[PDB]
């Protein structure tokens, strides 16, 4: 009792005082981006630069699948959303083979966010310090872009961008995004904001990663780009 | 082992025997087969007389747990659906309990059967026990809608009779219990079935009655 | 009676594994180096008096018939996770029959790890493994930590002065280093990082040769090599 | 393999009148075909005005009786007034009710006195079942001895009829009733208890039965 | 100072400052007195009332035939543990078909006490009981919060119990092969100068248990009488 | 014991049942009404055997669905509340048997009118038509006869007619009134047939 | 038990081709056909495939616990999953309810994958209902008609063989074997898989 | 922790823990609820960041059973539980009593879950304020408003969130009996618009009969919006 | 700072003594018990007029023979009543007769202990007045969080109450008839509380020792009794 942290507790002014703690570790994370087309959903973002001896090839830190048709970014403690993604791919094939079918995305989330409230308010463990942009297709409502936060918080957008940063990143969504773009156009526009929001005039094929979910020929598929593709778009950008 | 039960114009008509039986042997002659749910609910016992007694006993606590709890009076369905399930819960266990739970409530007279499987079933004419069958019969060929109050307590003492008669497991006296807006009334409390089938079959003392 | 000892602070920065990194940071250095054709994990084991026996004391662990570990941090707590991340592999392999994949031992060791600095009435691991593999993808060489996320290195090291030894070992290495030279820059690494003089029985090393089992270097082998 | 329920046999009966109640019992305890010992006696006193009598097994009985004294002296003890007749034999039907699976093989007869000065009588069955009579009888002897209560009291089948009856006339009734069923039965026993409850407290006396 | 926070540390003089709390609450209790002689135990006590539209809460208790405790302390504590007693002592007697020997309820209940005392997350029973009883001899047993029993020969418990146990000191050797009628007188004294602002039929609660004479309170006439008696 | 028969075409679903509550040797009702389970939107479960059976898992099965619904807000697909269905009951099967024959039915934007049949143990599978119980023997081969693709709602009601008039004229147990449950054009309709 | 909703379900092995046959029956009461579409063979992975015999409840659950689990495993790695791998998870899924078993007797067809280019070679084996792995190299049959098949396999094999042949020589036997059992039957569904493509196809069967 | 108390009495005799949950309660979004006749109206404001946020996402007025339907403010995500909790219950109900949940008693389960989670160990209060509206037993339209503490009423007009005593005031002086569907429906939008920026994105209401939940076009929202603006100015 | 089940210097718990400061304030009740039967009445202190005032009601039924009327916390006085009222049902399923008030009390002041382990979590803070007819008469009982309860023969709860309890023991007195006991019960009622005495200001209940049934008094009868009182 003496040793108690006080962590599932009401501050004096209603805010528990570990969410704001993880959401303000949250803020320091490298940025997180997401966008809305009309051929598919972007997350690009940013990776953290910890030495030149890791492995270029693969070593993907920030954009993860959850399903054949959902796939996501974290912007926050690397082992708390590892441990979450796995909740996640649990519940999507549990959903699965309870009715058959894939379950759309807002169940996903709804029920991550459920999980994590849950953390948030029995038992005195702490809340996991990890945001997500889970986002993907469906035939009920079609292509979908969420964003989660330790309290359990979600919401849809069209586009927004999670992170260091990411006053700018939206600033420059909201300046720039439109309602019907293609893909290639929504790749230029996230490189941009990658660029805007690193401080950085011309991002480096080596810093960056990038990813898209399309329903092509009725099958819904996933891209991760590569470092020769990634340095293609960045010189179709700098061409524009 | 016999009890009836009939919807019509002004309520409903509720009648049972007073046989109990432990085999060949009758152990008591005279016993109560209706039991007061509620201010405006009646359940007859058929089978098992110990299940039935003390399940109807529950579901008049849980009853009463409920009416206070939500100040407003139960209504038929809720109650055999309460039973239905409980009963269902000790299925495949020996319980024999089949009741019949007629009762006025806001949505009017209702009627339903329920059993130790769970058959929740409603209608509007209803009979169980050994003699079910001959109550059934003596009903339909002679029941109706829109009948007097005294028609209709004749027929279901009628209808009990002729159960008795052809039943080994059937018979005691005769109770007769109607149910209208505003509770119930005991209309035959208990009546000798002797003098019943001297009066309606063989009036006329005389030489054996053959059948 | 069950409360998390370790919860987020001010700005966050979770302190206590501040501190296992800290204590991390503080023990015998050991780093490990991907080949082209092999991988390799080295180790120092500080000079022992003539009444400790190196054959009783192992830095260097064998999971598998493919799978090496090395550690730099408290020894019980590795011992533990060795027991452990055995059990892991012989249970993966009594389901799939086959020797369990690095990335996926590394996902069940970093979830361990996760689970024990966020579960309540514990505290967090206080070293930083170090896993080296060969399977059908290839070679693999991934490191843990206290924090329970994992990195795909190609050349690294840990433990104490670990910023010039990653420095040093950057310097001289290439994509298309053969094992010998590997082992040879390996060896360089841990004299310079050592502050003395190095001889058999003061090293420790371990190899994944090819399609072959993992080997650790008998003391022989060792010296042959020094010279 | 092992069937637990044996009959230790015996007779119980009961008798009610406007103000008193008679409950009479052998005090034979017997197992197939041979006597255990020729005084058991199945009458317990549950209250100053109130008694059970049993027939069945006789460890079952007398761990119900136990029971069931238990139960009213926590009872008296918790709420500072002895429990009625009908509060009892409520709670004897529970108590039987309670092992509706593994049933006490005990048929149970309730005797006593209501607060208002009536002779009361339930007769139970093996699971629960209970209903309130003004004469019954339990065990062995409970077929032969069934129909002349009936005759005697309710008189059906008769014309002149004749209800004057008091308490020495019933106490004899029953004599004679339960030394009929030593005659024609084997396992009725040989020495009774007469229980006579009445407004002024309970009264216990003893007959001496045939030995066969 | 800090050592009072927890009733599992001990301080640095070695004492557990919870338990002398729960011995402060049962001190703070009413009064009491329990007497005994060759033959019969007499309990007496008074019943505290708290306005003149509240009747005297009850403060003697029967936990079965020949045995009966008086309270001091906490009200619920002392429910719970006349439920404990008379619920052991009916199980005893259930499946014994014999009465249960005194010693080894008094046992059982300082045996609850201990159990509550030791583990933490669990608070000492702030409650006294005076067990008086007939075993074939007249017993009286006193408890405390802290798992520990004793036997005496007259007893008191709480509020001003310094006069009470004065006329018990200056008195004791004339208890034994003394009449019950004198013995009941006795108590009375000793409740009365307990007191220090009078004795009334309403106010006062009293009861004997002894050799043929299963505990019973004495009656409101009877009681009355006795009020007179030493009165005069 | 119960007849339960199910005919699916294009732009059309119809399920017809026996209406009767047989206890013993007597029928408790002529109409009864246990048998149809109307799930909210385009659905319906049909279900034959014991009476208290079919109660406790219609029960269960459409509540489940109504709180599914309700939770996500939206409508349960078709093949969704079929899977769903016969993995409970195979659940309850190896637990706590459930003698209950199942034919569920529904309409979907994205797969069109569409029926399943399923047997007591689970045996779930799609179908174009089918019936269940002992009267099943006396109807399937007529559905076979008279069916054809491009069918229309009249046709089906007429092949209903003629299963209708082959029980009553040689079940065993002569059965007369049934009930029709029609799905189609986004509306469900309900009949009662005396023949 | 098996005479309940019967199957037969076949498969045999070529150069760089192999092929999996089954029967598409699904009755009840034994002699009660009650639809012709019940296909046995579900694809698990591009080129791994299980072919299911038995209790039609059963098939489903397995088939369901199979896709759940291999799904699960392939995200996780990221990669697509080995034939090796997946015969020994249902080996051990088999077994794990070895008192109360799943009532139906698998198959698994497909191509291990040597890398070094790349080398696909045919694997197959067949299972007991408690999960009795026992590897064959050529033709595996299972169901209820598994003698039939067994001797029709054995006339007929000809070891390695082009696809056509492969394709003709698998409908033949399967064919044969259906038309003496009355249980089974009711049309047939074969799959040729190669590593360039995979042809689907459905017999003119006697379909009565 | 796990399994001890967290919300205990004070010296003054109040729980702290549960005015902290009020205070979070009167943190968040406004509502507004209405009766009348055989009808009720709903509101409830709206706050999104433009060209961003999908408003379909936002769910602060929903529908908890065939009828029953219910409004918040506070915390989403105990929020969203909460209602879980009750619809399951609703279902739970429809299942053991084989008819649909009254209101009141929707309201007192409500009520007694988060009487529950405030006097148990090991888990705070749940955060938000909630109000329900429903027919009861006897078709008869009610509405309830419910509490982090607790304590549960039934009200004719009552507004939650910043400011509701506010809005309180305001309808305590227009409120009229068995008004018009129209009439309620300005009432509930002037009520909601006192102290809520005024445009007709801030808004979604709707309105509650025997037959369903209907949520009201937007078209009108704009026209009801520019009308009160109006007679502002 | 410290748990729950601490011990003060003074041997009394913290938490038990924070929840009697609680129950301090809140609607002020009154009860009186005479040899005709048991009233109890409350304040009915109604917030702003868009309640219903239906909803809010301070005198339930434990019992078809028992009434009660609390303060303090309501949510743990519902809880309190819920739970009494399930013992009693289950007393009347066990024994037939009806639960007397003071076992009642008994039950209710167990399950107010409870939260001390020898589950709830804290003591429930709530003041009840339960008051009733048995075989043994009329009476009426004070519970308190403390958990010793005590029977009363004129008490009052909530804010004020030492007003209340101060008339009570000025003008109630033994003999009383029921309609002496009925006006000296509003009239104190009426003296304690704030506003102005009205129809629909006042809530009352009785039970009557013929009946033995709770009965709680409409308008009409509250009317009734409002013109006879003394001014």
């Amino acid at each position: 009792r003496r040793y108690d942290s006080r962590t599932t507790t009401f501050s004096p002014e209603g805010r528990l005082y570990q969410v704001e703690y993880a959401l303000e570790a949250i803020n320091n994370a490298s940025i997180t981006i997401g966008l809305i087309t009309k051929d598919g959903v972007i997350l690009g973002a940013d990776k953290v630069f910890i030495s030149k001896l890791i492995d270029k090839a693969n070593n993907y830190e920030k954009i993860y699948k959850i399903d054949k048709h959902i796939f996501c970014g974290v912007a926050g403690l690397n082992a708390d959303a590892n441990i979450l993604i796995n909740q996640s791919r649990l519940y999507a094939q549990r959903y699965l083979y309870n009715y058959n079918e894939v379950q759309p995305v807002s169940q996903l989330v709804v029920q991550i966010c459920d999980i994590k409230q849950s953390y948030t308010q029995y038992g005195g463990l702490r809340p996991y310090g990890v945001s997500f942009l889970i986002g993907g297709y469906d035939t009920k409502d079609g292509y979908q872009l969420y964003h989660t936060d330790p309290s359990g918080n979600y919401s849809g957008w069209f586009a927004t961008a999670i992170g260091t940063n990411n006053l700018t990143a939206s600033s420059v969504l909201k300046q720039e995004w439109k309602n019907d773009m293609t893909l290639e156009e929504g790749l230029l526009l996230a490189l941009k904001t990658l660029a805007k929001s690193t401080d950085t005039e011309i991002p480096k094929s080596e810093k960056i990663e990038l990813a898209y979910l399309t329903n092509k020929d009725g099958e819904v598929y996933q891209k991760y780009l590569t470092e020769k593709e990634i340095e293609e778009l960045i010189k179709l950008y700098t061409q524009k | 082992t016999t009890t009836l039960a009939f919807k019509f114009k002004d309520g409903i008509i509720v009648a049972v025997d007073s046989r109990a039986s432990m085999g060949s042997f009758i152990s008591s002659q005279n016993v109560e087969k209706i039991i007061e749910i509620n201010k405006n609910i009646l359940g007859t016992m058929a089978g098992g007389a110990a299940d039935c007694l003390y399940w109807e006993k529950y579901l008049g606590k849980i009853i009463k747990i409920y009416e206070l709890r939500n100040n407003e009076k139960i209504s038929v369905r809720a109650a055999s659906t309460i039973l239905s399930n409980i009963l269902y819960q000790y299925k495949g266990y020996g319980l024999c309990c089949g009741i019949i739970l007629s009762g006025y409530d806001h949505t009017g007279f209702n009627m339903f059967y329920v059993d130790d499987s769970g058959k929740k079933v409603e209608g509007n004419l209803f009979s169980c026990g050994s003699g079910s069958t001959y109550a059934y019969s003596i009903l339909d060929s002679a029941y109706d809608y829109n009948l007097n109050l005294d028609q209709a307590v004749e027929l279901a003492r009628n209808a009990i009779y002729h159960a008795t008669f052809r039943d080994g497991g059937s018979g005691g006296k005769v109770r007769v219990f109607h149910i209208h807006k505003n509770g119930y009334d005991k209309i035959i409390e208990g009546e000798d079935v002797f003098d019943l089938h001297y009066h309606y079959t063989n009036p006329e003392q005389k030489d054996q009655y053959v059948m | 009676y069950s409360f998390s000892l370790t919860t987020f602070s001010p700005t966050g920065k979770l302190v206590q594994i501040e501190y296992a990194l800290n204590r991390v940071s503080s023990s015998s250095p050991a780093l490990g180096i991907r080949a082209k054709n092999g991988v390799i994990i080295a180790t120092e084991k500080k000079s022992p008096n003539e009444l400790i026996e190196e054959n009783s004391i192992f830095k260097i662990q064998q999971i598998s018939e493919h799978i090496g570990i090395v550690y730099a941090g408290m020894p019980g707590d590795f011992r533990v996770l060795l027991k452990r991340a055995r059990k892991e592999a012989i249970r993966y392999s009594l389901q799939y029959g086959s020797e369990i994949l690095v990335k996926e031992l590394v996902k069940i060791i970093a979830s361990i790890v996760q689970e024990f600095t966020q579960t309540g009435g514990v505290r967090p691991f206080g070293l930083s493994l170090l896993i080296c593999g060969v399977d059908v993808y290839g070679y693999h060489l991934y490191q843990i930590d206290p924090s329970g996320c994992y990195f795909n290195w190609m050349a690294t090291c840990v433990g104490k002065d670990y910023q010039n030894n990653m420095s040093f070992l950057e310097k001289r290495y290439n994509k298309d280093i053969e094992i010998e030279d590997a082992i040879h820059t390996a060896i360089l690494t841990l004299k310079e990082s050592y502050e003395g003089v190095l001889n058999e029985k003061n090293i420790e090393i371990g190899v994944a040769y090819d399609n072959k089992p993992f080997k650790i270097l008998t003391q022989n082998e060792i010296k042959d090599y020094l010279i | 393999r092992w069937y637990p329920y044996i009959d230790n046999g015996g007779t119980v009966i009961g008798l009610t009148g406007k103000d008193y109640v008679i409950l009479a019992a052998d005090t034979r305890l017997s197992l197939s075909y041979s006597i255990y010992t020729r005084f058991c006696p199945k009458i317990s006193k549950l209250t100053d005005k109130c008694i059970i009598g049993s027939s069945g097994m006789q460890s079952d009985i007398k761990t119900l009786h136990s029971l069931l004294q238990k139960k009213i002296q926590l009872f008296v003890l918790e709420h500072s007034h002895y429990p009625d007749i009908h509060v009892i034999a409520r709670l004897l039907c529970v108590i039987l009710y309670s092992r509706r699976f593994f049933p006490y093989y005990a048929f149970n007869i309730l005797a006593g006195v209501d607060e208002n000065n009536k002779g009361v009588l339930y007769n139970y069955d093996s699971v629960g079942s209970y209903c309130e009579a003004t004469h019954s009888c339990v065990g062995s002897g409970s077929q032969l001895i069934l129909p002349i209560l009936d005759n005697r009291v309710e008189q059906k089948n008769q014309l002149i009829k004749n209800t004057n009856f008091n308490l020495g006339d019933d106490i004899n009734f029953v004599k004679d009733a339960i030394t009929s069923a030593t005659e024609r039965d084997i396992y009725t026993g040989d020495k009774t208890l007469i229980y006579v409850i009445d407004k002024m407290g309970i009264n216990v006396n003893t007959l001496d039965l045939k030995q066969d | 100072n800090l050592y009072d926070t927890d009733n599992i540390i001990y301080s640095p003089e070695g004492r557990l400052y919870q338990v002398e709390y729960a011995s402060e609450a049962i001190k703070q209790g009413t009064c009491a007195v329990a007497i005994k002689s060759k033959d019969y135990v007499v309990v007496s006590g008074l019943k505290k009332c708290i306005s003149k539209l509240s009747f005297p809460q009850e403060k003697i208790f029967k936990i079965d035939d020949y045995i009966g405790i008086s309270m001091s302390g906490i009200t619920s504590d002392a429910k719970v543990l006349t439920k404990f007693m008379q619920n052991e002592c009916l199980s005893h007697k259930f499946l014994y078909n014999e009465n249960i020997n005194i010693e080894s309820l008094v046992r059982s209940v300082a045996d609850k006490y201990q159990k509550n005392t030791q583990k933490s997350s669990k608070r000492a029973f702030g409650v006294g009981l005076m067990i008086a009883a007939y075993h074939n001899e007249p017993c009286i047993f006193e408890t405390r919060p802290n798992g520990s029993y004793f036997e005496y020969d007259a007893l008191s418990f709480g509020a001003r119990s310094h006069a009470s146990k004065t006329y018990l000191e200056k008195n004791l050797h004339l208890f034994e092969e003394c009449s019950l009628e004198e013995l009941i007188l006795h108590c009375l004294k000793a409740l009365k100068c307990s007191l220090s602002s009078e004795l009334t039929i309403s106010n006062t609660a009293l009861a004997v248990v002894g050799k043929n004479h299963p505990w019973q309170e004495i009656s409101s006439l009877q009681l009355e009488e006795y009020l007179s008696k030493v009165k005069m | 014991m119960d007849t339960l028969i199910g005919l699916r075409g294009n732009n059309f679903v119809v399920l017809a049942a026996d209406t009767y509550s047989i206890n013993s040797i007597i029928k408790l009702k002529n109409d009864d009404n246990t048998k149809f389970y109307d799930i909210h939107g385009n659905k319906c479960l049909l279900l034959g055997g014991s009476i208290g059976d079919r109660l406790q898992f219609g029960e269960f099965i459409r509540k489940n669905v109504h709180l599914y619904q309700y939770q996500n807000n939206t409508d349960m697909f078709v093949k969704s509340f079929a899977f769903f269905t016969r993995k409970n009951l195979a659940y309850y099967l190896r637990r706590n048997p459930f003698e209950v024959n199942c034919l569920i039915a529904g309409y979907d934007k994205k797969d069109g009118y569409q029926l399943y049949w399923c047997d007591y143990l689970s045996n779930m599978d799609s179908v174009n038509k089918g019936a269940h119980g002992y009267g099943a023997y006396l109807v399937s081969a007529i559905l076979d006869k008279y069916y054809h693709e491009n069918l229309t709602v009249d046709e089906a009601l007429d092949i209903f007619k003629l299963c209708f008039e082959e029980l009553k004229k040689r079940f065993l147990l002569t059965q007369i009134n049934y009930e029709l449950r029609i799905m189609y054009d986004n509306k469900v309709e309900t009949q009662y047939v005396t023949v | 038990i098996y005479n309940y909703n019967g199957g037969c379900v076949l498969g045999m092995s070529g150069s760089n081709c192999v092929a999996i046959a089954c029967d598409l029956r699904l009755g009840a009461n034994t002699f009660t056909t009650v639809s012709t579409k019940f296909s046995k063979i579900f694809k698990m992975n591009n080129n791994v495939y299980v072919g299911l015999s038995g209790l039609a409840t059963d098939i489903q659950t397995l088939y369901e616990i199979l896709r759940y689990r291999v799904n699960l495993y392939e995200v996780r790695q990221d990669a697509e999953m080995d034939v090796e791998c997946f015969a020994n998870m249902l080996s051990s899924i088999l077994y794990s309810n070895r008192f109360s078993p799943y009532f139906v007797n698998p198959i698994v067809v497909g191509f291990k994958l040597k890398h070094y280019k790349v080398n696909y070679e045919p694997y197959l084996t067949a299972y007991d209902l408690i999960g009795a792995k026992c590897e064959t190299r050529d033709f595996v049959v299972n169901g209820v008609t598994s003698e039939q098949l067994f001797g029709m396999c054995e006339s007929l094999y000809v070891k390695d063989q082009d696809e056509n042949g492969l394709f003709e020589t698998i409908s033949q036997c399967l064919l044969s074997a259906l038309d003496r059992d009355c249980i089974s039957g009711w049309g047939a569904e074969v799959l040729v898989l190669t590593p360039e493509k995979i042809i689907k196809k459905k017999l003119k069967a006697r379909m009565d | 922790s796990y399994d001890r108390a967290i919300t205990v009495f004070s010296p003054d005799g109040h729980l702290l823990q549960v005015e902290h949950a009020l205070e979070a309660v009167k943190k968040g979004g406004c509502a507004v609820a209405i009766k009348s006749s055989n009808f009720a109206v709903l509101a409830v404001e709206k706050k999104n960041i433009p060209k961003l946020q999908n408003p379909k996402t936002t769910e602060k007025l929903i529908k908890l059973d065939e009828h029953n339907c219910l409004a918040f403010a506070g915390l989403n995500a105990d929020a969203r539980v909460l209602v879980n909790k009750t619809r399951l219950e609703c279902q739970r109900y429809y299942l053991n009593m084989d008819e649909p949940a009254p209101v009141d008693y929707i309201a007192k389960y409500v009520a007694k879950v988060q009487q529950k989670f405030t006097h148990r160990g090991g888990v705070r209060p749940f955060g938000i304020a909630t109000l329900i509206a429903g027919f009861k037993n006897n078709k008869e339209i009610c509405i309830y408003q419910t509490e982090p503490s607790g304590i549960y009423a039934a009200w004719k007009a009552q507004a939650i969130g910043k400011n509701a005593k506010i809005v309180q005031e305001f309808l305590e002086k227009n409120y009229q009996e068995n008004m018009e569907q129209k009439d309620c429906i300005f009432l509930a939008l002037k009520a909601i618009f006192e102290v809520v920026e005024l445009s007709s994105k801030n808004v979604e209401v709707a309105l509650l009969t025997e037959k369903d939940l209907t949520f009201i076009e937007e078209q009108e929202i704009n026209s009801m919006v520019e009308l009160i603006d109006q007679e502002r100015t | 700072d410290r748990g729950v089940n601490t011990f003060s210097p003074e041997g009394r718990l913290f938490q038990v003594e924070y929840a009697l400061g609680a129950i301090k304030l809140g609607s002020t009740a009154v009860g009186i018990c005479v040899n005709d039967g048991v009233i109890l009445a409350s304040e009915r202190r109604i917030s702003s007029t868009l309640i219903e005032k239906d909803s809010v009601e301070k005198l339930l039924s434990i019992d078809d023979h028992i009434g009660c009327a609390m303060s303090g916390l309501m949510a743990d006085a519902r809880t309190l009543i819920d739970y009494a009222r399930v013992e009693c049902n289950h007393y009347k399923f066990i024994y037939n007769e009806n639960i007397n008030i003071k076992s009642c009390v008994e039950l209710i002041s167990e399950l107010a202990l409870d939260f001390s382990n020898l589950i709830m979590s804290r003591p429930f803070g709530v003041a009840l007045l339960i008051g009733g007819v048995d075989k043994n008469g009329p009476c009426l009982w004070y519970t308190e969080p403390s958990g010793t309860n005590t029977r009363f023969s004129a008490a009052s709860i909530g804010s004020a109450q030492e007003g209340a309890e101060l008339l009570l023991q000025e003008n109630y007195k033994k003999d009383m008839t029921f309609e002496q006991a009925e006006i000296l019960a509003l009239t104190v009622l009426r003296q304690v509380m704030e506003d102005k005495l009205s129809t629909s200001n006042v809530e009352i209940c009785a039970i009557k020792k013929s009946d033995q049934t709770f009965y709680k008094y409409n308008t009409d009868d509250i009317s009734r009794i409002i013109d006879v009182l003394p001014s």
